[PDB]
């Protein structure tokens, strides 16, 4: 259930807090990825909720623990940080999602361009302390802090997903309970207690008749039903899996900011600059589970997605080969010069290089007279508070300040949705519009339901299969994602020798190392994943292997590499969990196989 | 839980300035230098926290400084037991009254030698007129039954127009 | 004849700063050091049967391998034993020995200790030959062994695979690894951590002991101190490198002058012993600055590494400009004062003296280090560039001068976490810079002699160090000489037009005379002047900087 | 000093698990599936009360498991359509009929230990033989454990970690790790 609003109207000068000052501002508010104030949804929820509790605790008659805080608990998740000891139950997520609210979309436009306007919404507020002895003010607490005008109504996004078997009864219920909050709701942001921020909250589709209903009827309802996980329901359709291998451009756009965990420690978890393809899945099930087995796909490999790279030439974009130096002072790929492929580039005489380990490169190709176009995603690092809901502040024992690196919004992305022509057979024959309808907007990430993880996305028309340049000479090898391998006894390790028997065995080939002194042969890095089992509530094993944009090449010492088995493995994906996105590897690539020192980079209203 | 409030007090009723009142703002729709407070709207207003410290001040001379009653109303973000305040003060527009604008009041000092206006020391201090009414905007949250007698006390007090507010509270004002 | 051995180790950035606890940082860095310090000698010890880790435990100091009575001149056949300490240090250290299987042992011996003391540290070692009856055989030796370590590394079997979270086990409190055992938040409540974290925690006691050597003001309750650096309005990471200084061991063989081993020993390894007294004494002068805090038990820093080229520290925010200002301008005086750097220093550059760059981070408490130590990285590689915009007076080849130089940034929320975010975002108008980095350090008169001299008092230090003074001068009634809400209209002209913020400029200055001083022009009519045919200011360094001074 | 490790292959999980319950006698073993992670007992004849019907692939089924006891660990992971390479460890050399075997030699060996979730719940689970730990971050947590709970225990898994050679320079690096038993702390 979607469409439901959120509708805020501030009647006082108000104030989010960015947490800190800067400069001469002791407070500065928060501001969107358009530079204009704007209310953060975890503020809009936990407001919310703090007004829900209140009407828990005149239903539970001051009980803090009862069957209205059941209600609540349902309706806005279990906190289990705060709760401790034994507890059995699964921790419950809440049923109620809230974007942030954010100006209206015309307003917003308006300023566009206008820099002086998307000032002068704010302005600055003085505070003082008073001495008690001399009635003075006391200096050093002379305090400035910008406050957002009065006036302004913002709107926010909610979504529901109550649960299908819940009874109509319950419904009016839930209703009753958010509908009050609403009501109960005079304050947010910083200063309440003292005048800032109070306001008028609505939802659309609420109104005293839903309170009405509650209060001539709130004895009689019940505990909350039990939750239930949403299974999966496996049917083994699938028609076996042959060539061609057709290949769905999907394109993401950041329309909120997104958080993907790459390392969680302790009350900061750090972000990835690409999209996992493993966060797509659930998408594949809301859209084609209908059209076949798709979890009989995964288990079979019959589906791979790719992870998503930021999208450079039209096209999604490419780890940064590990092979690349730049020269220490003056150069590399962020200077736009002095870039040595180090597989077929001796060092410049006396310059120190170091190698190239971020970022992301385009298009390249034989003879390009340029350096690859280089890729950049912008992060922020949002942060946000508990408050210990008693003494209404956040406190050491409540866990205190907590924060997320996120993607921005309006980053844009590419991924691949790579299906055998029998599924697309069984699709098509189906559904000849699929490829429509996969256009949808869905939520993925860390937090997914509050102001993060709001994404587009879109089809394009079916990509060429990619084609691999056979040379009988040389076998090199580009991991344009991370690449998974069990070691010999099924553990995970990382050896290149493996990957060594790996490759020979699969292309039917014998490989050497390239031996010259100054050609290095490997540039490897180690990786090592923390994830998490949603499906069960437990981490995933820690996966081990190499991380994207390791390289490495080598001689063939006999046989002759097939292009066509070149080009499966490019499709499929080599090791473990293809399927997810790991393993994705490209060939004899150009770029690796080019000579680049000589080279630079090219020259780079309103309404 | 949320905090567990027994009892919220809705406390309201009319401010009315019995002199002039300025609280100075940063800038203000005034040309003045001394230049009055303005909410986001432009409109003349009490700021909340102003009017919450002018209360809070006359609470600890009744109090006699005994800051662990007064923390425990107005809230302490040092002790670990306390935090927020159990007072709310609401920001409240001035109605100045019909036909009626801010004034200027003139300001000079006088050379005690010359008996004249002394070089640079002049200054013109823009005031609300007498008369003019706002909202008084409190909110108590009782997490013990009744009403704080102290709290009593405070309201007395603003019945007997005992407690000045804002600028100048002693050569005129407030 | 003989090998070289060298061990050296890997990955010191993320080992130290993966979890945020105080405590562990401490303890990581001790690992780091005494891997290839104590744990080395006892290495040694149980392979030839030395006593080295004895006499450097009665010792306290590296010093005592300084006298090749103890530390046998195996090149002499008279002085006979199978082993020589050539250098030890943080991180990095090199050992000679004339018999290939006992140089694998040695090998094998440290980094089996490792694994069992230090879980969760890299470190590797190689052996290469060495045909000693040819002179520079050491030298060679010494660049072979880098350059094929650095592939070694790659090609070495998975470092990390070992805690893995497989099967499923409890999250460690600050840290991605599963739990391991219990131990204890600054609170003392009872919490889950992983035997990284808690080894660490066991080894950090061995820091404010050995610490004791350098000053009793640094650490003496690391629980109390923990339980401040979550009070602090701001901390920093500060980082710093020593200028050419690599270069120089890259070199030596020119600068020894007599191209005999022993020669090349001698220097090498005295040298290196030398900067490292020259950065502990530096660090002694410095850590004055922390004046405020000198009431009170520890000084609110914390070295992490301390020795090599390498000084890496975090502190009190506001402090850390000037705190790192004097590290340097001591180092470099320190530096000219050993003629085991005089005759290498003015062989390789004409002074006496050498030199060091440093980046500081400032962040507040929550901000993840990992993130913050990656910055200051960045910052101080743009700080290395006075490398290239300061040379030796026709020098051939073309050499970089002496010179200390400081870059920094202050993380405030908005402004992003990727140093190319971060000046991205002060290039509002394509032509114009808000920054002016990196600040020359170096005082005028020790470059004055130096091509781009003019260049560098520019971005002198103290330009800004000035600036940021006049901000915080007052007026007679105590108010200060520019008011905040005039500062937050010039920020403000800085994003509009250079037209713009030359005009607010005009209209300020012409009330705050103050503001003269702050003109770049010339004219007294900009606070841009141009450069490199881009406008660029160090003003706005001085509105967010203007706190964080000592 | 070695580890020996086995290997057999295209094997189907239930006819490893069959092939090896001589050593696998009595062990925990742990269950990976796309719907689940559970945890299993073998019987003290190392068979499985549903065997087929629990190891069964197809149906959201087992793809990748482990077993251990004091003597073994068995691990097993799909290959394709529910084949799959079974591989033991065995500090000891135990012949297994039809396996390759071969062996690793390592330097030393070193205890380790995890910290499974939940405390001692309030009530065991109604099955004996078991034990039922529980934490809010995850709930419930149900491990095969036959002695009781006191309040305030922790349940530790105990691992071994073998140190060998991998370098020819000689560095020493974990080669394996190896489970060994639940051990209440």
């Amino acid at each position: 259930m979607r469409g439901i609003e959120i509708t805020i109207t501030m009647q006082s000068d108000w104030h989010v807090g960015t947490g800190m000052g800067r400069g001469e501002l002791d407070s500065v508010v928060q501001r969107d990825g358009d530079n204009l104030p704007y209310i953060p949804g975890k503020t809009l929820t936990g407001i919310l909720r703090d007004s829900c509790e209140q009407v828990a605790l005149g239903l539970d008659n001051g009980q803090t623990r009862g069957l209205w805080h059941g209600w609540i608990n349902f309706i806005f998740g279990d906190q289990p940080a705060l709760a401790q000891g034994a507890i059995e139950p699964e921790p419950r997520p809440a049923l109620i999602a809230i974007g942030s609210a954010h100006l209206d979309p015309k307003l917003k436009a308006a300023f566009q361009g206008k820099k002086q306007l998307q000032e002068a919404i704010a302005f600055m507020k003085p505070g003082v302390a008073i001495d008690a002895i001399t009635g003075t003010a006391k200096k050093d607490f002379l305090r400035f802090e910008e406050v957002v005008r009065l006036g302004a109504k913002l709107t926010a996004e909610v979504e529901l997903n109550l649960p299908d078997n819940l009874s109509e009864t319950n419904k009016k219920v839930i209703a009753g309970i958010l509908a009050s909050g609403a009501k109960l709701t005079e304050r947010l942001g910083g200063k309440r207690r003292r005048g800032n921020g109070r306001c008028e909250l609505k939802f659309s589709g609420y109104s005293d008749q839903q309170i009405q209903w509650l209060k001539d009827n709130y004895q009689s309802v019940d505990q909350p039903p039990k939750y239930q996980q949403n299974k999966l329901q496996s049917a083994g359709d699938n028609p076996e899996q042959q060539p061609p291998w057709h290949i769905i451009p999907l394109t993401i756009k950041t329309l909120s900011p997104v958080v993907l965990p790459a390392r969680t420690v302790g009350n900061v978890v750090e972000c990835l600059d690409y999209i996992p393809g493993r966060y797509l899945l659930g998408y594949i099930h809301k859209t084609l589970g209908e059209y076949f087995d798709v979890s009989q796909a995964i288990a079979a490999g019959d589906l791979i997605i790719t992870n998503a790279t930021i999208k450079i030439d039209g096209k999604a974009g490419r780890a940064t080969p590990f092979c690349l130096f730049g020269e220490k002072l003056d150069g590399g790929l962020g200077k736009g010069k002095g870039v040595y492929n180090r597989f077929q580039e001796s060092e410049p005489d006396g310059i120190q290089l170091k190698g190239e380990r971020g970022g992301y490169v385009g298009q390249f190709e034989q003879e390009q007279r340029n350096l690859p176009n280089t890729g950049k995603i912008n992060s922020e690092l949002f942060t946000h508070n508990t408050i210990q809901d008693d003494v209404q502040r956040p406190t050491s024992d409540v866990g205190g300040v907590y924060s997320y690196e996120a993607i921005i919004a309006g980053q844009t992305f590419v991924a691949e949705l790579r299906l055998p022509d029998s599924l697309v057979k069984q699709i098509t024959s189906k559904n000849k519009n699929w490829q429509a309808q996969l256009k949808a907007t869905i939520r993925i990430g860390q937090s997914k339901k509050d102001q993060y993880g709001k994404i587009e996305v879109t089809s394009g028309n079916s990509a060429d299969l990619p084609k691999p340049t056979g040379n009988n000479k040389t076998l090199s090898i580009w991991f344009l994602s991370d690449i998974l391998l069990r070691g010999d006894r099924l553990n995970f390790n990382a050896t290149p020798d493996d990957l060594k028997k790996y490759l020979e065995n699969a292309l039917d080939i014998k490989l050497k190392e390239r031996s010259d002194n100054d050609l290095i042969c490997i540039a490897l890095r180690s990786q090592r994943t923390e994830s998490w089992q949603v499906r069960w509530g437990l981490p995933r094993p820690s996966l081990v292997g190499w991380q994207a944009g390791s390289c490495l090449i080598y001689d063939i010492e006999s046989g002759t590499v097939n292009a066509e088995k070149l080009q499966e493995l490019m499709i499929t994906g080599i090791g473990d969990r293809c399927t997810e996105g790991y393993g994705q590897i490209g060939f004899n690539d150009p770029l690796l196989s080019a000579s680049l020192g000589k080279l630079t980079a090219k020259p780079k209203q309103s309404n | 839980m949320a905090r567990k409030v027994t009892t919220r007090w809705k406390i309201t009723g009319t401010l009315i300035a019995e002199t002039p009142l300025h609280i100075g703002g940063v800038g203000g729709d005034a040309d003045t230098d001394l230049a009055l407070a303005v909410n986001g709207a432009g409109e003349y207003y009490v700021p909340g926290t102003s009017l919450a410290g002018a209360l809070r001040g006359w609470m600890t001379q009744l109090l006699n400084n005994d800051e662990s009653q007064i923390k425990d109303l107005w809230g302490d973000h040092l002790d670990a037991k306390r935090g927020a305040s159990f007072v709310i003060v609401d920001d409240a527009v001035i109605h100045i009254p019909n036909n009626a604008d801010v004034e200027i009041r003139e300001g000079v000092g006088i050379d005690r030698h010359f008996g004249t206006a002394a070089n640079g020391f002049k200054y013109s201090r823009a005031v609300i007129p007498k008369g003019s009414k706002f909202k008084l905007p409190l909110t108590f949250d009782s997490q013990d039954d009744g009403l704080p007698n102290a709290l009593i006390q405070l309201l007395c007090a603003l019945e007997a127009g005992d407690i000045r507010l804002g600028a100048a509270k002693t050569r005129g004002l407030g | 004849q003989g090998f070289l051995v060298l061990i050296e180790t890997s990955g010191n950035q993320h080992f130290i700063f993966s979890t945020n606890k105080l405590r562990e940082n401490i303890g990581a860095s001790e690992l780091t050091y005494l891997a290839t310090t104590e744990i080395l000698f006892q290495g040694v010890d149980r392979v030839f049967q030395t006593n080295y880790y004895d006499q450097w435990s009665d010792t306290n100091s590296l010093n005592f391998l300084a006298d090749s009575k103890l530390n046998p001149a195996i090149d002499d056949p008279k002085n006979n034993a199978d082993i020589e300490i050539l250098l030890a240090t943080s991180g990095k250290a090199i050992a000679l020995v004339k018999e290939e299987g006992k140089a694998k042992q040695l090998i094998k011996e440290v980094t089996k200790q490792a694994l069992i003391n230090a879980p969760g540290l890299e470190i590797g070692g190689i052996y290469v030959n060495c045909n000693w009856q040819d002179k520079l055989g050491v030298a060679k030796a010494v660049k072979e062994a880098h350059k094929q370590f650095e592939v070694n590394r790659a090609k070495r079997a998975g470092a990390n695979g070992r805690f893995l979270r497989l099967p499923i086990a409890a999250g460690c409190s600050v840290s991605e690894l599963p739990a391991s055992d219990f131990d204890y938040n600054a609170d003392g409540d009872k919490i889950p951590v992983s035997t990284v974290s808690k080894v660490k925690r066991e080894t950090a006691k061995s820091a404010k002991k050995r610490l004791r050597s350098v000053d009793g003001r640094l650490v003496n309750d690391l629980a109390q101190l923990e339980k401040s650096f979550d009070e602090l309005d701001w901390l920093a990471v500060v980082h710093a490198d020593g200028n050419g200084l690599g270069q120089i061991l890259l070199s030596l063989e020119k600068y020894i002058g007599e191209q005999t081993n022993r020669n090349y020993i001698d220097k090498y390894r005295r040298l290196s012993l030398a900067l490292d007294n020259c950065t502990i004494n530096a660090f002694k002068m410095a850590i004055a600055v922390f004046k405020e805090d000198s009431k009170k038990i520890d000084l609110p820093i914390v070295p992490l590494i301390l020795g090599g080229d390498d000084l890496t520290v975090i502190c009190r925010g506001d402090y850390a400009l000037e705190f790192t200002r004097e590290f340097l301008e001591a180092f470099e005086g320190q530096t000219e004062t050993h003629d085991d750097i005089k005759v290498i220093a003015q062989k390789a550059f004409g002074v006496d003296r050498l030199s060091a760059c440093a980046g500081i981070s400032i962040i507040k408490p929550h901000f993840p280090f990992s993130v913050a130590y990656t910055l200051a990285e960045r910052l101080i590689k743009s700080a290395k560039e006075v490398k290239q915009k300061v040379t030796v007076t026709n020098s051939s080849p073309i050499t970089p001068f002496p010179c200390s130089a400081i870059d920094f940034h202050i993380l405030y929320d908005s402004s992003g976490i990727d140093f190319d975010r971060i000046r991205e975002k002060l290039r509002p108008e394509d032509n114009t810079e808000l920054y002016n980095r990196p600040y020359v350090v170096t005082a005028a008169e020790n470059l004055s002699q130096a091509q781009g001299y003019e260049w560098s008092q520019a971005h002198s230090l103290q330009t800004l160090a000035d600036r940021v003074s006049y901000l915080r001068s007052e007026d007679g009634e105590g108010k200060s000489a520019l008011p905040s809400s005039q500062s937050h209209a010039l920020r403000t002209a800085l994003y509009l037009e250079k037209n713009e913020a030359d005009a607010q400029y005009s209209l300020i200055s012409q009330r705050y005379k103050i503001l003269k001083n702050f003109a770049e022009d010339g004219e007294n009519k900009s606070l841009f002047h141009l450069e490199n045919g881009k406008y660029v200011t160090r003003f706005l360094d001085a509105l967010d900087a203007k706190d964080f001074f000592a | 000093k070695n580890l020996y490790h086995y290997h057999q292959y295209e094997i189907t999980l239930e006819s490893a698990v069959d092939s090896c319950k001589n050593h696998l006698q009595a062990a925990i073993g742990l269950l990976y599936s796309p719907q689940k992670c559970e945890l299993v007992k073998l019987d003290n004849s190392g068979k499985l009360v549903d065997s087929y019907n629990r190891l069964k692939f197809n149906n959201l089924g087992v793809f990748e498991a482990r077993f251990f006891n004091l003597n073994c660990e068995l691990r097993w992971v799909n290959e394709s359509n529910g084949n799959g390479t079974a591989v033991l460890l065995s500090e000891s050399d135990i012949t297994l009929t039809g396996f390759e075997k071969g062996l690793q030699e390592f330097i030393t060996a070193i205890d380790q230990q995890y910290l499974l979730w939940g405390e001692p719940a309030k009530h065991p689970p109604n099955a004996d033989g078991w034990q039922r730990l529980a934490e809010a971050r995850i709930g419930k947590l149900d491990i095969p454990l036959d002695n009781p709970l006191k309040p305030k225990d922790r349940v530790f898994l105990t691992s071994e970690e073998y140190i060998a050679e991998v370098d020819d320079f000689g560095n020493c690096a974990v080669i394996d790790e190896r489970l060994i038993k639940l051990e209440v702390k």
